[PDB]
């Protein structure tokens, strides 16, 4: 066994263009709850996804064209530190995101109820 | 290259017409199957395995069922078992005639291609009539097949059964006794038996070596434990015992239809399961929770507990296997095809061993390859 | 009856159990664990210089007479340290069983080639290699299988697009076929399929 | 005294009794370097005592063959072959020793 | 009912027409433009509105299983016909 | 199928066999292209009562793999992946070709 | 750590690989511009074979540099047995790219890429 | 129709000389035929 | 069960060695292999007369595709995009808003028969039989452009096909 | 702009260039060029062609779905030429022929088609016209076809005074006639040349050069009115580069004078070809010409274009003219000609 201390870099193996490993910013990211469902099950892990780019329209059928390969590319991560050491082992800029839990909640149904306070519902 | 059978690039070392190394280049035929198949949902991924080997469709489609149902825990009614196993002998028969034909073809004759894919045409018209779809049906699917048979179909298949032997005869007649077809196919291509279970060979390869190994003998799937036959097994390893083999494999295919036709039972033909198979159209426009499972099985799909298998069935060219890996979710994780053929022609270099060009055409014919499933 | 759920058979269960048992006695050095799942299914899961001794024992043992590879593949997680996994395939004519051997690399690590314990594990670890960027050590010829020539990249890692980054055309003005950056008329739609709701509760992880 | 074992490239043995004790003896021999501790050692110990047993005490091929449940006696020939192969490489190999390492910590997590 | 537009191109059901300055209706010259002639919101203004003396009407489409998913019909508001939203078809009370 | 009696005949010789019994051409021995319409049945689960889908809910009986030796964590006899494979009986209906 | 080494132990032997490997795909230029029948100078391949070597010049890992050179030595091979065609040899020019601006305002002329 | 030919060779068209606007009389297209002879041709039903 | 393809000894009789002499030296499977040709020569083809002879096909089978129509004309596609979702290839582009009239139509409606698969799953998926795919199989083009179908087109065949394509989807309606 | 024709993407294939653009004469060596550079680049291109569809067929690839657009054509006839140019912001003019036939002279190819396409253009709309000339394009030459050259080049700039005419001076490349005109007389046993090829000099440009020019002259906003020349580096005695193109061939060079009047007359000989003929009397006094000096004109670098040298791409061209013995030869095996700079 040899002892070599350097930071990982596997940006030359992984046949990726220079200007998509050097010009790209990545974002990781928990997702955010889809607003329309109470469902919190796709706020579990990080997610790694690109930077938008350009999308025009075809000239025949009118089909939305793009020229970023990793337009599509997204990447699930069960840790902040993974996907971060992913990114790093990459080569890729990123930009990390705190997750964000919802705060714990005092519900009480018999306040809806309440004799002198203004938490009294007027109707059920 | 006419017996290169379209996309093998086969870099050869001759001295003079002596093979001196096969040094297959493949590739030609590869897409991207397993990429697409984890972008895809688990219904959008079957006409994948349609295509993949395109002789043997109903069978690669029976193989990624069986994986996914077991992955799933449920289970398909007696009567699409029997759809299953009728229409796996069914392509097993398609299969076999390509096989046969096309190698005697690369030898030489033509007349046997001519008649065989006559009888190929009419078994055609069979899985148009089940599916609407010549070749490529995507019929068999997780939890059964997708519809029941149309009311003449047993009839028609039984004239068809009833009158194949007679093909088979006349085929044998060109062959089997030729002093030609023996002296290009006798002693060509032998393979040992310790070497075919080293290299990874399945299948008639196997059988021809002199090994007693069939996957629907030993591990049954489907009701292949209900049905008789018997498994030919070669004595010499070489190109004229593996045709012998699959000639035999026809037969005994047509031996399982006869019994698939007179024990086809009464049913339902997918399992009764909402959340995986999709309702009846009437259900889905009556219906408040089957409209609910119409919309979302064909929008997102069914998620398929976490977990990996192997699963493998005994497919005309052999041991075909799938390897499915899930994640919860209604995609595959990852699917990885194990295809008969890539082990074969990986151990063509071996076979084509001090023999010439003409005999390693024969050997590419005998170990009967094809490359969309090499490719993948 | 239950004619939608599919039955188990506890006996195979049992004897599956019993030589994963067996074999992690046999070889403590290497196999870090045993698992055999509900479909009857056993699975080793070993250290990843263990490769050549556990797949001889398996090969050549009496009592484990796996002679045949079905198949040797890698899996893609990015998470891990070692996101490659191989994964062998092995099946056993004797005593009509299979068993599958888990191994973990990463990209700079290599594994041992198991050629010299089966052949067809030449072609499947040069698949391995062009398709993962995992490279096998004492391998005859190692190169790319199914890529095109000069191809960079390995397409099936996760982080790799689906369209890659290339594509091939025909230019007159050369009278060859080049290799011009990828460019869609229309891009592939991406589809968010996953339910915000938990579908099966005893697979569920700890919220940590 | 079979004309063919049906397997193509093995071959009939005319001496079967003799090749398999003297296969059997040189195991046993190879197992004895191993340490008396060791898992693998007392198992292929046991099955090779009780494969040694049955060819002493059957001379009859066929029921042999039989008693063995390896096929035919080509067969448990070259797996006794192959036995011995594997004993000396375990032997070179020390498969008994404690783990060589544990795994990362999340390394066989699944789902993830 | 198809329209031509001030170019001389038709206009389709979804009011697409080419403006005058487009160069991408050089597409169509010695060639024509692909214009389906029946427009399915005329037909279906063309159909009549059936009066049914229930305050709830059910519509399948016709055909039952060859039609659309049967859908219910509150037929309670007299200013205007309860319309089937996916065959568009129009049902009231009898007035007067 | 047409054809003159003695070219049935010259036929018959030259294959050996009676081509008239085991025809490749279909002269109205198909089924007819019109059928009557079907009326299939429903299934196991089309009851209106003792019907609950948690009692016949395949995927909620899968479970995670069970754990049997794990490094994190008397004489036993030797055991096999399974019993021996039995021998494969000769065919009696033909055993040889 | 204590990794494991693919081939080299240290920096230097990696160096002495490259070194190798340049000097094989330094001598195969003319034969691969000769069996080809490729329209560019001998002097034009060895400089690109420069290019490709020095656009990993900034690697400081051995093992990185172990599957350079072993990707290199692939990939000569591949040229070697004319396994590729003139258009792979070729693919290595970019012949037909339009050259890509490079400056801010060239950039900011032609669209939104950063 | 002839009944007594194998099927397939059971129904035949002959093509018109003048469709629409085209001179068919040599040049004829498989798709010449309107949809229900369509049908009645490639035997998707037995009732013209 | 098993049994062997190839396990046969020769009698060594001298009749049995004379008539394999005979075979060797006068060409007897030869001759039989020649008199099984002549059969098939003095035969019946099996070509059919295309384009006069059409090959059978059923109810089921899967060709060009169209959108269909409730019988006072209005479309029967409501923009619900499943067929969109389920289409293995991405072949299906749709876009939808609100009509002049309120209703839930389709403006954009596109299928790429050069990336379709002939599969049918868009009419499986399709709540109001709406797309289906029709029993026509003869539209071959010669130039790629003309294979991208939109709505317009798709509306066309659909009133062109219409007839044969309710036939079919009254044949065959009972088993799905 | 019309929101149609802003530029989009990043000048590829499925990019679009905001260029719909009308070539006329396509189906030819530099239209063929000309119209791969500009489907490369991701732009409409309109194909008016009078031939057989089936020799248009290499012009099919060179653009994606939809953007190759394929009309009929008649030279004479300002219908066609308005149905053709009516949708198109640009129009190139490539139409010509070395050889007069039974329906069109000098005249009509040179003159009044050149006319025609410029004054439809103009009552079109058409915001950009370029148009090839001759980089000896002389009212007073000896050549009938370089005084139709002058005259299509006048009447051109009257009738769409906003146009770029641009005169290369004799471009080479694979589907040329020059080096393979050259190349092809050993089959007449030696090499006539006129005073020995001493007293020509010529300077020939490279058709890749001079489609990037043609490229570029769209897409500069200050050639809206101009003249350039399209030129080559260096130039050569026609015996030199005779004799060059001899050596990369790898044929014997045997060449001997021959007088003007018998270059004439066999000139006229191989002209009565129903066929393409191999050679004219226009050609023999285009081929004895020395080319023009303009350094007035503009040229490739004013268009930002660096001319390539014809010992650079000669061995594209002249290795099909090798035998079996010499077809590996490599570029740098014969020495370059001697140059007069
Ligand atoms: C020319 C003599 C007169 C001939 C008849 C008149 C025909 C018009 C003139 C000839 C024009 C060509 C005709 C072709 C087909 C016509 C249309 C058609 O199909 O009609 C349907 C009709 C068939 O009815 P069908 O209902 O479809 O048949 C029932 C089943 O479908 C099928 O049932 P099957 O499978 O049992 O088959 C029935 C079979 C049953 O027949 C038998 O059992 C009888 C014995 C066997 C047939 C013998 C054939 C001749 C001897 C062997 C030669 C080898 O009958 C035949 O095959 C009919 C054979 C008639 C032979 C008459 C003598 C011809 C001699 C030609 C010799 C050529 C080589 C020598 C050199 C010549 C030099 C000039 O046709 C006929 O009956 C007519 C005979 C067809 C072949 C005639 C070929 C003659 C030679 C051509 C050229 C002649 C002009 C001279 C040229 C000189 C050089 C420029
Ligand atoms: C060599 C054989 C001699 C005996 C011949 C016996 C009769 C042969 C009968 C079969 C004819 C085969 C040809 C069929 C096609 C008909 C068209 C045809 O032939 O076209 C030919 C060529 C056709 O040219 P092409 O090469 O463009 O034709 C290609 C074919 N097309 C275009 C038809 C599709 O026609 C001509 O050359 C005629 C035009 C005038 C040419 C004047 C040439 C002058 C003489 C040549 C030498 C000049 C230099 C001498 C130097 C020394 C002087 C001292
Ligand atoms: C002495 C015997 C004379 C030989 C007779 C003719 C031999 C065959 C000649 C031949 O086939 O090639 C002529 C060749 C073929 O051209 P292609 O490559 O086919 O171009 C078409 C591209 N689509 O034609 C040419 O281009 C040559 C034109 C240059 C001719 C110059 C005229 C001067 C020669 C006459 C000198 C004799 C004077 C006395
Ligand atoms: C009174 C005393 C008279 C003395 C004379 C006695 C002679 C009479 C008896 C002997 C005659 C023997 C016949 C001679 C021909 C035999 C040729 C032969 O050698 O047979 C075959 C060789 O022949 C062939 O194999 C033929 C292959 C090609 C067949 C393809 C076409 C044949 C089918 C068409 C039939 C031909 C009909 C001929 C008609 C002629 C009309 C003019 C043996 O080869 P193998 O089986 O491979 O084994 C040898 C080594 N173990
Ligand atoms: N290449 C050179 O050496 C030089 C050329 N030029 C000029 O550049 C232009 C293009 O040159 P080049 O590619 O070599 O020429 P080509 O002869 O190869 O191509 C000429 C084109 O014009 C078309 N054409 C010719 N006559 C007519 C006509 N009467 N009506 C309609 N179309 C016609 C031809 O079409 P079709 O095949 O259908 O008849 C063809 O598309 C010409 O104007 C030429 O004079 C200028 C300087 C040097
Ligand atoms: C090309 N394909 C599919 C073949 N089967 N080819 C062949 N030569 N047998
Ligand atoms: S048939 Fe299949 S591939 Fe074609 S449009 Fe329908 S769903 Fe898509
Ligand atoms: S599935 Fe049917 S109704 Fe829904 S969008 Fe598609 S064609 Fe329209
Ligand atoms: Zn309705």
């Amino acid at each position: 066994l040899i002892a070599v201390d350097e930071k990982l870099d596997i940006t030359t193996l992984t046949g990726v263009p220079e200007e998509h490993i050097k010009t790209r910013k990545v974002r990781i990211f928990v997702p955010a709850r889809n607003n329309m469902q109470s469902g919190v099950n796709n706020t579990k892990k990080w997610k790694m996804e690109f930077d938008t780019r350009e999308r025009w329209e075809n000239p025949l059928m009118g089909w939305s064209s793009t020229a970023d390969p990793l337009s599509n590319l997204v990447l699930t991560f069960s840790t902040k530190e993974d996907a971060v050491a992913f990114a790093e082992k990459n080569g890729w800029s990123f930009d990390v995101e705190e997750r964000k839990v919802p705060k714990p909640k005092s519900k009480s149904y018999g306040a809806n109820f309440s004799w002198n306070k203004r938490t009294r519902v007027s109707t059920k | 290259h006419p017996a290169a059978h379209g996309v093998l690039r086969l870099v050869m070392e001759l001295s003079g017409e002596m093979v001196r190394k096969c040094d297959p280049h493949i590739g030609l035929l590869h897409r991207g199957t397993e990429k697409l198949i984890e972008y895809k949902t688990y219904l959008q991924a079957l006409p994948y395995f349609d295509r993949l080997d395109y002789v043997s469709m109903m069978c690669n489609e029976q193989a990624y069922s069986l994986a996914v149902e077991k992955l799933l825990n449920i289970q398909p009614p007696p009567r699409a078992q029997w759809i299953r196993v009728l229409f796996g002998e069914i392509t097993r028969l398609l299969n076999h005639i390509m096989a046969v034909t096309t190698h005697a073809l690369d030898i030489g004759a033509m007349t046997p291609f001519f008649w065989m894919f006559e009888e190929r045409e009419k078994m055609f018209e069979f899985y148009e009539r089940v599916s609407g779809a010549r070749m490529h049906a995507a019929y068999i699917r997780p939890g059964g097949v997708h519809q029941d048979l149309p009311l003449g179909l047993l009839d028609d298949i039984y004239e068809f059964s009833k009158n194949f032997s007679f093909r088979i005869d006349e085929l044998e007649e060109m062959l089997t006794n030729n002093r030609i077809w023996r002296n290009r196919t006798v002693d060509i291509g032998v393979v040992t038996a310790e070497d075919a279970l080293n290299y990874g060979f399945s299948g008639v390869m196997l059988r021809g070596s002199g090994i007693q190994w069939d996957l629907r003998k030993t591990q049954p799937y489907d009701v292949y434990d209900q049905v008789e036959f018997d498994v030919p097994i070669g004595s010499r390893g070489d190109c004229y015992d593996r045709y012998l083999c699959r000639v035999e494999e026809m037969r005994q295919s047509l031996r399982i239809i006869s019994q698939c036709l007179n024990k086809m039972p009464p049913g339902e033909i997918k399992v009764d399961d909402a959340k995986v198979s999709p309702p009846k159209r009437a259900e889905m426009k009556t219906s408040m929770e089957s409209l609910i499972h119409h919309f979302k099985l064909y929008t997102e799909g069914y998620q398929v507990p976490p977990g990996a298998t192997y699963t493998a069935i005994e497919a005309p060219k052999g041991e075909f296997g799938v390897y499915l890996v899930s994640d919860g979710s209604s995609r595959p994780y990852r699917c990885k095809i194990k295809a008969p053929g890539f082990a074969h022609l990986a151990g063509l270099d071996k076979m084509s061993k001090g023999h010439m060009l003409a005999d390693v055409v024969a050997i590419i014919g005998t170990q009967d390859i094809v490359f969309g499933e090499v490719d993948r | 009856t239950r004619p939608t759920i599919r039955p188990r058979n506890d006996v195979v269960h049992k004897q599956l159990s019993a030589f994963g048992q067996y074999v992690a006695e046999i070889l403590p050095k290497y196999v870090q664990q045993v698992q055999v799942s509900c479909f009857n299914e056993l699975e080793i899961f070993i250290h990843p210089d263990g490769v050549i001794p556990v797949l001889t024992f398996l090969r050549d043992h009496t009592n484990a007479q796996f002679k045949s590879l079905a198949d040797l593949t890698a899996v893609d997680v990015p998470t891990r340290q070692n996101r490659f996994e191989i994964v062998y395939n092995l099946l056993s004519l004797r005593f009509n069983s299979r068993i599958r051997v888990k191994t973990y690399t990463d990209e700079l690590t290599p594994i041992e080639s198991s050629v010299t314990v089966y052949k067809a594990a030449n072609w499947y670890e040069r698949e391995i290699w062009d398709m993962f960027g995992v490279f096998f050590a004492n391998h005859p010829d190692l190169r790319r299988i199914l890529t095109d020539y000069g191809f960079e990249g390995h397409p099936f890692r996760k982080d790799f697009p689906l369209s890659g980054y290339v594509e091939l055309r025909y230019d007159d003005e050369v009278k060859r076929v080049v290799a011009e950056p990828v460019e869609l008329a229309q891009e592939f739609r991406k589809f968010d399929l996953n339910s915000p709701w938990e579908a099966f509760p005893a697979y569920r992880q700890p919220p940590e | 005294l079979k004309k063919t074992t049906g397997l193509v490239g093995l071959a009939v043995c005319e001496t079967p009794h003799e090749r398999l004790k003297i296969l059997y003896t040189k195991i046993l021999d190879v197992l004895g370097q191993i340490p008396k501790n060791a898992a693998y050692r007392k198992y292929t110990e046991q099955i090779t005592n009780e494969k040694l047993g049955m060819v002493k005490a059957e001379p009859d091929v066929k029921k042999l063959e039989e008693q063995l449940q390896g096929g035919q006696i080509e067969e448990v020939i070259l797996q006794a072959e192959n036995e011995l192969s594997l004993a000396r490489k375990m032997l070179r190999w020390k498969p008994w020793e404690p783990l060589v390492e544990e795994p990362p910590a999340n390394q066989w997590k699944w789902p993830i | 009912g198809v329209r031509t537009s001030p170019t001389g191109e038709k206009v389709t059901h979804t009011g697409q027409a080419y403006d005058d300055g487009d160069y991408r209706r050089v597409r169509f010259s010695d060639r024509q433009k692909e214009v389906n002639e029946n427009f399915a919101i005329d037909l279906i203004a063309e159909q009549p509105v059936s009066e049914v003396g229930s305050r709830v009407i059910s519509c399948d489409g016709g055909g039952g299983a060859l039609g659309h998913p049967r859908v219910y019909i509150n037929l309670d508001k007299e200013t205007k016909t309860g319309t089937c939203g996916y065959c568009g078809l129009q049902f009231r009370q009898p007035h007067h | 199928a047409s054809a003159t009696r003695v070219i049935q005949l010259l036929r018959n010789w030259a294959s050996g066999r009676d081509l008239q019994a085991k025809l490749q051409l279909r002269y109205q021995e198909i089924s007819k292209r019109t059928q009557p319409p079907p009326k299939l049945p429903v299934g196991p689960s089309h009851k209106l009562s003792n019907n609950y889908y948690c009692t016949r809910d395949g995927r909620r009986e899968a479970m995670p793999p069970s754990i049997v030796m794990s490094s994190q964590k008397t004489e036993k006899k030797a055991v096999t992946p399974a019993p021996p494979i039995k021998r494969w009986e000769l065919s009696k209906d033909q055993p040889y070709l | 750590t204590s990794v494991k080494p693919i081939f080299s132990r240290d920096m230097n032997e990696a160096k002495r690989r490259v070194r190798e490997l340049y000097r094989a795909w330094y001598r195969e230029v003319p034969n691969t511009v000769h069996l080809f029948q490729l329209d560019i100078s001998v002097k034009q391949g060895r400089d690109k074979v420069r290019e490709m070597f020095m656009k990993n010049a900034h690697v400081t890992d051995p093992r990185v540099v172990d599957l350079l050179v072993i990707k290199g030595k692939m990939e000569l091979e591949e040229t070697i047995n004319v396994w590729k065609q003139r258009t792979h040899i070729m693919r290595f020019f970019h012949e037909t790219e339009a050259p890509r601006p490079t400056d801010f305002l060239s950039k900011f002329y032609v669209g939104h890429d950063p | 129709e002839d009944n007594k030919q194998f099927f397939g060779r059971h129904r035949w068209v002959i093509y018109t000389t003048e469709m629409n606007g085209r001179d068919t009389f040599w040049d004829v297209d498989g798709s010449m035929v309107p949809p229900e002879w369509h049908r009645w041709l490639h035997c998707m039903t037995d009732d013209p | 069960t098993y049994k062997f393809v190839n396990m046969r000894e020769p009698s060594m009789d001298m009749k049995s060695v004379t008539d394999r002499a005979a075979q060797t030296l006068l060409w007897t499977e030869l001759v039989r292999g020649l008199g099984m040709t002549l059969s098939y020569l003095f035969r019946e083809p099996a070509t059919i007369n295309y384009p006069f002879e059409k090959g059978p096909l059923s109810p089921r089978f899967r060709g060009e595709h169209a959108l269909r129509r409730y019988p006072s004309g209005e479309e029967r596609c409501i923009a619900c995009k499943l067929c969109e979702a389920v289409c293995p290839a991405q072949a299906i582009t749709i876009e939808a808003e609100p009509r002049a009239d309120g209703s839930r139509r389709t403006t954009r409606y596109d299928i790429d028969m050069t990336k379709c698969i002939y599969c049918g799953f868009c009419q499986e998926a399709c709540p109001v039989d709406a797309i289906v795919e029709g029993p026509n199989f003869e539209f071959s083009t010669e130039t790629h452009e003309e294979l991208l179908y939109n709505k317009e087109k798709l509306l066309n065949n659909g009133d062109k096909w219409e007839a044969e394509i309710a036939a079919n989807i009254q044949a065959d309606y009972l088993y799905r | 702009l019309h929101h149609a024709l802003i530029p989009h993407g990043k000048g590829g294939r499925s990019s679009v260039s905001g260029i719909v653009a009308t070539v006329f004469g396509a189906t030819g060596f530099l239209g063929r060029y000309v119209v791969n550079h500009l489907g490369r680049m991701g732009s409409q291109v309109i194909v008016p062609y009078r031939c057989e569809p089936y020799d248009t067929m290499h012009l099919r690839p060179m653009g994606d779905l939809g953007q190759i657009i394929f009309m009929e054509w008649n030279g004479k006839d300002k219908d066609s030429i308005r149905k053709v140019v009516e949708h198109s912001n640009v129009v190139i003019n490539l139409v010509g022929r070395e050889w007069e036939t039974k329906n069109f002279d000098f005249e009509d190819v040179f003159v009044k088609i050149p006319h025609a396409i410029a004054q439809v253009s103009k009552e079109a709309g058409v915001e950009k016209l370029i148009h090839i000339s001759h980089l000896n394009a002389d009212i007073k030459s000896p050549s009938r076809y370089l005084r139709s050259k002058a005259v299509g080049e006048k009447e051109v700039r009257a009738a769409f005074p906003e146009a770029t005419i641009i005169k290369p001076s004799d471009i080479f490349g694979r589907e040329d006639r020059f080096l393979n005109y050259f190349a092809s007389m050993r089959w007449f046993g030696g090499v006539p040349l006129i005073s020995l090829g001493k007293e020509t000099v010529k300077q020939p440009v490279y058709i890749v050069d001079v489609s990037k020019g043609i490229i570029n002259a769209i897409k500069d906003p200050d050639a809206k009115g101009k003249t350039f020349a399209f030129v080559g580096p260096n130039r050569y005695l026609l015996f030199d580069l005779v004799q060059y193109i001899f050596a990369v061939a790898y044929r014997p060079f045997l060449p001997y004078p021959l007088p003007h009047f018998a270059y004439r007359w066999v000139g006229r000989l191989f002209e009565v070809s129903p066929f393409e003929p191999w050679t004219t009397r226009d050609k023999v006094e285009r081929v004895h010409m020395s080319d023009m000096t303009l350094p007035h004109l503009p040229g490739l670098e004013d268009l930002g274009i660096q001319a390539t040298p014809l010992e650079l791409k000669a061995i594209e061209v002249l290795r099909r003219h090798r035998t079996y013995r010499w077809l590996t030869s490599e570029m740098e095996d014969v020495k370059p000609a001697k140059t007069v700079n």
